[PDB]
């Protein structure tokens, strides 16, 4: 996909660290996060 | 504005010098006292502090600043930076100028007599001295320095506080410590000046006329935010004790105010801010004999 | 040429940001 | 287990209740473990922060995409004909089918259409061309960033503020009143009047220029003789072009009352002296409760006071009932939006403000 | 006429600095 | 020509920078955790100067300081030696590249003149001054904490500050700052277009420009200038301390309590500064 | 009186006034005639509130370098202290009250002189850029000379004016705050060393061809304006005791003892000037004769 | 006092001048 407005690069990177990067991340250090025992 | 006073309990003397004053310091009630200021400024008086008399005493140098006065029953001492140190046995009368040690840490900055032939002495620099001999001898109570101080005093039981050179922090000691504990500073704004409380405990007073009292020995916690001045943002320079209760404090231009509840409630004397001078200190003797010292040879004596 | 000009460069900053995005983890 | 930190009776569960119930319980901060009064208000405090920058950046979001993807200047050409364009669209899951369906509103690639209407609040407050639009949105971005910052700060040990600095009502709803309310209307009167109608009526005005052109000829010398007459004479005439100088009068205030013949809106001037009026009415107002100088009324006063022989006590004590508890002052505040909610929304469909608004039926 | 790319870049560069400050709340309001 | 002498000792410093970040510690040149393996974060990350334990020898790979072994080469501190040398090769190497690209076009070289204040800064800063000192291991590190460290070290020992070179060379930098943003400024008011601005400031600042190559040549100027007068005062204090003090103000004050100046309390802080560290 | 008015909007006059520039003058000249006497003629002003006068003034034995203008002292605080507070002449000289007369009438100037450049500007027809840059050194001058001394919560330790009294309060100041660690100093640092570098490279480019400019020029006139306002902000913040990052101690070993960074030795340096002597238990002469 | 009164009416006189002048603004 292809646009008009200027920066046309921006959304080729942009869209797929906040699909695929963003997600995988935060998901994996908020289970980190949640099982991580003791202090209560 | 602020809240007024019912009266002026200060009668205003207008000694004839140029320089700041230092220190009072008295032998007996009715015996003659004698102050310590700026450029060598020594007056002595015999009627209580009412009249006031320069003593001109010169040495080879005239830039030796006296800085504290220490008379217990009759002996007598004055320290002032750069060194210089009178010891006196006989009230006053003659001076007697003991040579500082060469290895003395610093310029002198307090001293007091503990009694008979005692001098505890305290410099610049954080060195605690004491003399047992009158001056012959002196030995060391702290093995290490604050560094450059703004201002010390000394705790009715014998401990010592000290503000850093710019205020950031402070540091305390205790008898018997060889160091100084160091403590960074309890109030937003940078201290002015820290002082021992006549109920034990430690008071601070930092910019801005903002005074802050501790509850605790450990003075770890401290209560609220006290400006004597509210709206007015005067710069606070002293506070006393007349009473264990009564509370009074020095600022610019007069600004000399008066506490009945520790605090609570300030009301300034505007019978005294008619003075162009800005206090310095005010020394509480008894709850009835009060000095307050400030530029160019201004005195307020309590009635 | 531009290929060394690009990989002497690209081939170490994998391995690089590889590194330090373990270290991000090998913290106790 | 450490999560929930703030509670140990759901730490200590061994099953998946444990992490739905500690989303679930995370911002109800009045049960924690360990919650003093004075904690729970402040971390309020910066949570109240939080949602405030996020609404500024949200806003700033919908101006920067309208402004980089959208059709703003083509759309200000032709209002009754050209459609809004929301943002952009980049699915690399779609097919040829919908790209050549999306590629709509007059573009060159798959397009969303815009029906929340900004484009005509926009149009209506000035803006015209996209650059602005931009500024507009680093600005935001920037009061946003300043906003958070305020909540770290009075979040800080030494900035932290009081329980008894929470509890001042008085002084609340005085200065809210008076500045979050009266000086904010007053303020976007004097936008309307410095900038707002001068583009109306064909006259670009800026940060450049603004501060020589007067919005009237005679500046600021009949607002205090008194001769305030003189800005309602001459106003828009019915044959008026929006954004154009044909047909249009010098009237800054006036009262003209009904719609605009064009754009089926109501006057801008009216606007003016509307929020003009309410500013001043909110400044009266905001002058009401005494905080520290004598004058000025105590609500506690007024509610004891207020007693009714057939209700007993009266309205006794509700101010200490209001002030120590929040869920009354949360369910009086979320009452009083949802009913100027419905309001604003009755009364917009009827009385539209923005140019051209009404006959994008959609958005409306 | 159009926004130019360098106002785009700039854009994110500008709304680097509330991401950090978020950041910044949330950690001082997790504790 | 000499646009491929710079590019592989280029790459060689910047990878050695980057290496050094991130895995060498200066444990045992410092006592110091100064990468990302030990857990520093980017501003506390620096290329430590080697110890105190070798003086000006350069840590060589084939030198005996280290025989060839790389554990020991790191551990040693020589990739700092490594880095800097790099480095300064490879900028001398730019030189030459903007002169020989001035040569090729056929214009006379006035970025190579701009440029050399940079090299008279890193050769004088980085270079000369430890050579003037003991040894390395008061030269600056290559961090941002490491620079700071440098700069208070150099204000404590030098009264840098006082120096007349570092006072031309601030006046410089920021006469620099001020004419990019003043040209900056009017080509996009006037956005030839030059008679309206020296109109404005011919009304507004009365001494207004004379000719824009005039402007555009003071503000090539005066930053390189002040650069090349900022290395000179560095590499005079490696050879002879030119800071003017006045001692008769500190007779003057030293025994008169009722008498000091900010040259007094500054000239305190310095030997205060001295003392704190033995 | 209309003759005057023309003369003041006038776009012909040798030296342009308008009418910014007639609120501009005064202020400008006066806060000139004060500041010149008050670093002539001044007697020592107490800055501290203890017996430690300092003077900046020549006549009291003071060269170019060494003079500096003292500023108000710790007694003043951060009250309002005109000529008419002081009970006679000698108390507000002592006082440090020219200090903010100048500081007062000089921020007034200043702005005043914005105001003159943006009136001329457009008088002259053009877009006005040269108040968005000349904001920059407003707004550190601000937050240097009013802001930070209402942060502190006092006058004494707002900026002295002269180059010894400049140097003393920087590196007060960085003790004090720990600035070069805080990010917006080294926004301004990268902003003024940019604006130096554009410099540079815009005049060779000009001068080897003496015989996308536009956004060219705007971004090299804009880069260090934004880094002053960002520095300009960060000393407002540090004014109200905030400061820079403390990476100190920030890295521990097993057991729990400090492993150090180059951090931990900034925070070192600052601490010991912030105490200009050594530390405690370093063997004071005992005994003394 | 009278010190005061005259910076007082000087200020003044100064701002109102300017204010007066701004806001008949000529060109
Ligand atoms: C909250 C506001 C908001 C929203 C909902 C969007 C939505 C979108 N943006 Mg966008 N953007 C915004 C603000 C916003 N923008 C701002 C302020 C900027 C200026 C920096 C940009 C710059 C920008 C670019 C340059 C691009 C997008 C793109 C996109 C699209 C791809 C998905 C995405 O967001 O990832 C990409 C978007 C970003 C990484 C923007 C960063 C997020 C902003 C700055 C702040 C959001 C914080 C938010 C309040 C957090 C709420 C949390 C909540 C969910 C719990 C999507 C329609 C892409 C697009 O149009 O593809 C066709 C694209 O290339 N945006
Ligand atoms: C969050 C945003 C997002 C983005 C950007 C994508 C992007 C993509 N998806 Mg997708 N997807 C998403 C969310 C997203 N997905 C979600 C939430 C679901 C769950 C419903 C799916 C389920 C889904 C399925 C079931 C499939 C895709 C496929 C694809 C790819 C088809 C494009 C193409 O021509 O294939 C060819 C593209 C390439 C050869 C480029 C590969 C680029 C990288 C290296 C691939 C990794 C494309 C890369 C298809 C796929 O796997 O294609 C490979 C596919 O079959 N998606
Ligand atoms: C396989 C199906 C599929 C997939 C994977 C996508 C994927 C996408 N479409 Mg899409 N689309 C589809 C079918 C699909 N489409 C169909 C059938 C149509 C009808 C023709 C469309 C019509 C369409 C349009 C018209 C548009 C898209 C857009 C998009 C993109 C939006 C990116 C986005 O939402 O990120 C952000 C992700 C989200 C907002 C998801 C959030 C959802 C949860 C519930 C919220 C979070 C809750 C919770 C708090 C999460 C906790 C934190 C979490 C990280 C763990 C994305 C690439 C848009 C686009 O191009 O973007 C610029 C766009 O404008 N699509
Ligand atoms: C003049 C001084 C002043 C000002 C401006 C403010 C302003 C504010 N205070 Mg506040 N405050 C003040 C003094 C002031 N305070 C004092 C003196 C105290 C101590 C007694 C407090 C104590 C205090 C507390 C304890 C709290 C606040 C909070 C707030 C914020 C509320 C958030 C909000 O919705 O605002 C935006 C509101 C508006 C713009 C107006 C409301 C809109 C109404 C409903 C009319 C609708 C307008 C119009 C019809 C629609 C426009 C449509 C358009 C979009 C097209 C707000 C920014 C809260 C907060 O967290 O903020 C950080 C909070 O918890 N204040
Ligand atoms: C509330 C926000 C607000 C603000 C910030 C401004 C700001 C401004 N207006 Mg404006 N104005 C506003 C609301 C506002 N206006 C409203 C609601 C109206 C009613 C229609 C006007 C009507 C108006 C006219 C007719 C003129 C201005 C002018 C001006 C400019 C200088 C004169 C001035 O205000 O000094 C105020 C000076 C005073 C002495 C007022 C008394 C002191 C106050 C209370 C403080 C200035 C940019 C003038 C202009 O453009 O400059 C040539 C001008 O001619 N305004
Ligand atoms: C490489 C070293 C380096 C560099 C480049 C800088 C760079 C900078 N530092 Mg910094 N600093 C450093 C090391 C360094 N620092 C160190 C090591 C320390 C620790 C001691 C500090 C401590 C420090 C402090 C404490 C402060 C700075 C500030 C600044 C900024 C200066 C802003 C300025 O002058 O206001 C802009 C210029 C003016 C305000 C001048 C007035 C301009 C007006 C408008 C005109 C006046 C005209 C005049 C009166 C008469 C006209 C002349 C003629 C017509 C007669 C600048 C970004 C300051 C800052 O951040 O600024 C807010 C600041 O407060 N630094
Ligand atoms: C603020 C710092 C600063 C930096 C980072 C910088 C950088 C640059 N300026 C250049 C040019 C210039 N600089 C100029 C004037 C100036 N430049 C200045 C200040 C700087 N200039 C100043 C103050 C002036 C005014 C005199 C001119 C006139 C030019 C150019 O013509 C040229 C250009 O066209 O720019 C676009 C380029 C040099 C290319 C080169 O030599 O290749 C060789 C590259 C080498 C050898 C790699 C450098 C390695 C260094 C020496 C050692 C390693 C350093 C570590 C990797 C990093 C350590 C970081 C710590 C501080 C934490 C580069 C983009
Ligand atoms: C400190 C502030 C005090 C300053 C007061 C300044 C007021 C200035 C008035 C000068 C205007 C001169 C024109 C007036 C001449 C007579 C014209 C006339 O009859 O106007 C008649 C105008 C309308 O009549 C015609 O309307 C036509 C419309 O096209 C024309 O265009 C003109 O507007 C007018 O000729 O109507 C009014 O002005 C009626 C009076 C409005 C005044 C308010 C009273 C209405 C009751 C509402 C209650 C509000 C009470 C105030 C409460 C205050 C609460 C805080
Ligand atoms: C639009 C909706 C129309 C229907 C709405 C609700 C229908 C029934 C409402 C009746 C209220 C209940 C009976 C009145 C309750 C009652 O009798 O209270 C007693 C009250 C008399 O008040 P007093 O003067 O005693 O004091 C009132 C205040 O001073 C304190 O409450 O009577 C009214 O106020 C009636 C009006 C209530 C409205
Ligand atoms: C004072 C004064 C004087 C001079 C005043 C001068 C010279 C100027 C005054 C300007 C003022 C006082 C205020 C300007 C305020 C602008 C604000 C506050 C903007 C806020 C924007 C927000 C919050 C949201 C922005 C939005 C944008 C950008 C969009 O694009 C979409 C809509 C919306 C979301 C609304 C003098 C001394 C002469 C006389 C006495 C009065
Ligand atoms: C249980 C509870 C609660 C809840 C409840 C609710 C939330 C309620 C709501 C309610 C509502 C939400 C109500 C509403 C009301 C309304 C009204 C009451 C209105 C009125 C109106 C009127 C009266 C009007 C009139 C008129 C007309 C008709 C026309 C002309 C003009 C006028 C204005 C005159 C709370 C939290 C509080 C508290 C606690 C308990
Ligand atoms: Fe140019």
């Amino acid at each position: 996909m292809d646009g008009s407005y200027a920066a046309s690069y921006l959304p080729w990177i942009l869209i797929p660290m906040v699909g695929w990067l963003f997600p995988a991340v935060t998901m994996g250090l908020l289970f980190i996060h949640i099982e991580s025992e003791g202090e209560g | 504005h602020v809240p007024d006073l019912a009266f002026n309990p200060w009668q205003e003397i207008a000694l004839e010098t140029d320089s700041t004053f230092a220190d009072i310091a008295f032998t007996e009630d009715p015996n003659h006292g004698w102050l310590v200021g700026t450029k060598e400024t020594i007056f002595e008086t015999t009627d209580g502090g009412d009249t006031w008399e320069q003593k001109l005493i010169d040495l080879g140098e005239e830039k030796a600043s006296f800085s504290a006065v220490s008379f217990s029953g009759n002996e007598g001492w004055i320290t002032g930076k750069p060194s210089i140190l009178l010891h006196t046995t006989d009230g006053g009368q003659t001076w007697a100028r003991i040579p500082l040690s060469e290895k003395l840490p610093g310029a002198p900055y307090s001293i007091i007599a503990l009694g008979p032939q005692t001098a505890e002495m305290i410099t610049d620099l954080g060195a605690i001295y004491k003399t047992t001999n009158g001056g012959k001898n002196w030995k060391a109570l702290v093995e290490g320095a604050v560094g450059v101080a703004r201002t010390i005093q000394r705790s009715t039981d014998g401990r010592y506080v000290a503000v850093s050179a710019r205020g950031n922090f402070y540091s305390t000691w205790a008898p018997g410590q060889t160091e100084w504990t160091p403590h960074n500073r309890n109030s937003s704004r940078r201290l002015q000046t820290m002082g021992y409380g006549k109920d034990g405990q430690l008071w601070l007073l930092a910019r801005g006329g903002q005074l802050q009292f501790s509850t605790d020995p450990d003075a770890e916690e401290w209560s609220d935010v006290i400006a004597p001045q509210d709206k007015g943002s005067w710069g606070l320079l002293d506070l006393s004790f007349r009473t264990p209760e009564e509370v009074w404090v020095a600022g610019a231009s007069g600004n000399l105010l008066m506490s009945q509840d520790g605090g609570q409630t300030w009301a300034k004397d505007t019978g005294v801010e008619d003075i162009p001078a800005n206090l310095y200190r005010v020394v509480f003797l008894s709850p009835e004999k009060g000095f307050v010292l400030g530029q160019d040879g201004i005195l307020l004596k309590y009635n | 040429v531009r290929w060394l000009a690009v990989h002497t460069l690209a081939v170490p900053s994998v391995f690089f940001v590889g590194a330090i995005a373990a270290m991000q983890f090998i913290q106790r | 287990t450490k999560f929930p930190k703030f509670s140990q009776d759901l730490a200590q569960d061994p099953t998946t209740r444990r992490i739905w119930y500690g989303i679930a319980t995370a911002h109800d901060f009045e049960t924690h473990d360990g919650m003093t009064e004075e904690n729970l208000y402040q971390k309020i405090f910066a949570s109240h922060f939080g949602h405030i920058a996020i609404i500024f950046l949200w806003t700033s979001g919908t101006l920067f995409h309208v402004a980089w993807q959208g059709n703003f200047e083509q759309w200000i050409k032709d209002p009754l004909n050209i459609r809004p364009i929301a943002h952009a669209i980049w699915d690399p899951h779609f097919g040829e089918g919908a790209v050549n369906a999306f590629t709509q509103a007059g573009a060159s690639n798959p397009v969303n259409i815009a029906y929340s209407g900004v484009y005509h609040w926009f149009y209506t407050i000035g803006m015209t061309t996209n650059q602005e639009l931009y500024s507009g949105a680093v600005f935001l971005l920037v009061l946003a960033s300043l906003f958070l910052f305020a909540g770290w700060l009075h979040l800080q040990p030494k900035f932290r503020p009081s329980l008894a600095w929470f509890k001042n009502a008085e002084s609340r709803l005085n200065h809210h009143l008076a500045g979050l309310f009266g000086v904010s209307s007053l303020a976007w009167a004097g936008h309307l009047v410095h900038v707002a109608i001068p583009e109306a009526r064909g006259q670009h005005v800026g940060w450049d220029n603004f501060l020589s052109t007067p919005p009237h000829p005679a500046g600021l010398m009949p607002f205090f003789t008194g001769n305030w007459g003189v800005y309602a004479a001459d106003p828009d005439t019915a044959g008026h072009i929006f954004g154009t100088s044909e047909g249009a009068g010098t009237a800054i205030l006036t009262f003209l009352g009904g719609f605009h013949p064009q754009t089926e809106s109501l006057w801008l001037t009216d606007i003016a002296h509307h929020h003009l009026a309410i500013a001043v009415i909110f400044i009266i107002a905001g002058h009401m409760y005494r905080t520290n100088w004598g004058i000025g009324h105590s609500i506690k006063e007024i509610l004891n006071a207020h007693k009714g022989p057939l209700t007993g006590a009266g309205h006794t004590n509700l101010y200490d009932t209001i002030n120590n508890s929040l869920h009354f002052q949360l369910g009086l505040a979320l009452a009083s939006l949802g009913v100027i909610t419905s309001l604003v929304a009755q009364h917009m469909y009827s009385l539209p403000s923005y140019a051209f608004i009404a006959q994008d039926h959609t958005t409306q | 006429m159009a926004l130019s790319d360098t106002q785009i870049l700039a854009a994110l560069v500008v709304a680097l600095l509330p991401a950090f400050l978020a950041f910044r709340l949330s950690t001082e309001l997790y504790k | 020509w000499s646009g491929l002498l710079l590019f592989p000792c280029a790459f060689m410093a910047l990878g050695g920078w980057l290496t050094g970040t991130t895995f060498v510690t200066s444990w045992y040149t410092h006592g110091l955790a100064s990468s990302y393996l030990e857990g520093a974060n980017f501003l506390t990350v620096a290329v430590s100067s080697p110890a105190d334990a070798f003086g000006h020898s350069l840590l060589f790979l084939w030198g005996p300081e280290a025989q060839g072994n790389l554990t020991r080469w790191f551990q040693i501190g020589g990739l700092w030696p490594f880095v800097a040398l790099h480095g300064a090769f490879g900028l001398i190497g730019f030189m030459l590249r903007q002169f020989e690209i001035s040569r090729l076009v056929g214009i006379r070289p006035y970025n190579a003149i701009a440029f050399s204040g940079p090299i008279a800064v890193f050769v004088s800063v980085f270079l000369m001054y430890p050579l003037g000192q003991s040894s390395w291991f008061f030269a600056p590190s290559f961090g941002v904490a490491g620079i700071f460290r440098f700069i208070l070290f150099l204000q404590g020992f030098h009264n840098w500050t006082l120096n007349p070179f570092h006072m031309m060379g601030v006046a410089g930098i920021l006469g620099g700052a001020l004419l990019c943003a003043i040209h900056g400024a009017t080509v996009e008011n006037t956005l030839y277009s030059m008679v309206t601005a020296n109109r404005f400031w011919s009304q507004i600042f009365g001494i207004a420009f004379s000719n824009k190559r005039w402007l555009h040549f003071f503000m090539l100027f005066v930053p390189v200038t002040g650069l090349w007068m900022s290395s000179v005062g560095i590499v005079g204090l490696a050879l002879n301390l030119r800071a003017y003090d006045f001692v008769s103000q500190e007779l003057r004050a030293a025994e008169d309590p009722e008498f000091e100046t900010f040259y007094t309390k500054n000239i305190l802080l310095n030997e205060g500064m001295r003392a704190w560290m033995a | 009186w209309e003759q005057f008015c023309q003369w003041v909007t006038s776009t012909n006059n040798r030296i342009y006034v308008g009418w910014f520039g007639t609120l501009m003058i005064p202020t400008l000249l006066t806060a000139t005639t004060c500041f010149i006497i008050a670093f002539i003629a001044a007697p020592p002003v107490d800055i501290d509130g203890i017996r430690e006068p300092v003077a900046g003034s020549l006549l009291y034995g003071n060269n170019i370098i060494s003079g500096a203008v003292v500023p108000s002292s710790n007694a003043i605080g951060l009250h309002f202290y005109p000529i008419w507070e002081a009970a006679s002449l000698d108390e507000w000289l002592y006082n440090g009250g020219p200090y903010q007369l100048v500081v007062f009438h000089f921020l007034i100037g200043i702005f005043c002189y914005m105001g003159r450049q943006w009136e001329l500007s457009y008088r002259l027809g053009m877009r006005p850029w040269i108040c968005v840059a000349y904001s920059a050194p407003v707004s550190a001058a601000t937050a240097v000379f009013l802001i930070y001394p209402i942060g502190q919560g006092s006058f004494s330790d707002g900026m002295p004016l002269g180059i010894s009294g400049t140097f003393n309060f920087m590196i007060v100041f960085q003790a004090e705050h720990n600035i070069l660690m805080h990010p917006f100093h080294m926004l301004g640092v990268a902003g003024v060393f940019g604006g130096s570098l554009f410099s540079a490279m815009h005049g060779s480019l000009v001068t080897s061809s003496l015989v996308n400019s536009r956004s060219l020029h705007f971004f090299l006139g804009a880069w260090p304006v934004i880094g002053i306002w960002f520095t300009a902000m960060g000393v407002s913040t540090m004014a109200f005791n905030l400061n820079g990052f403390n990476f100190n101690q920030s890295i521990l070993d097993s057991q729990g003892r400090v492993i150090g960074t180059w951090a931990d030795v900034l925070n070192r340096a600052n601490i010991g000037f912030e105490v200009m002597h050594e530390r405690n238990a370093h063997n004071f002469p005992l005994d003394l004769a | 006092l009278t010190l005061k009164i005259a910076v007082y009416i000087v200020v003044g006189l100064f701002i109102s001048l300017f204010i007066f002048g701004f806001l008949s603004s000529d060109p």
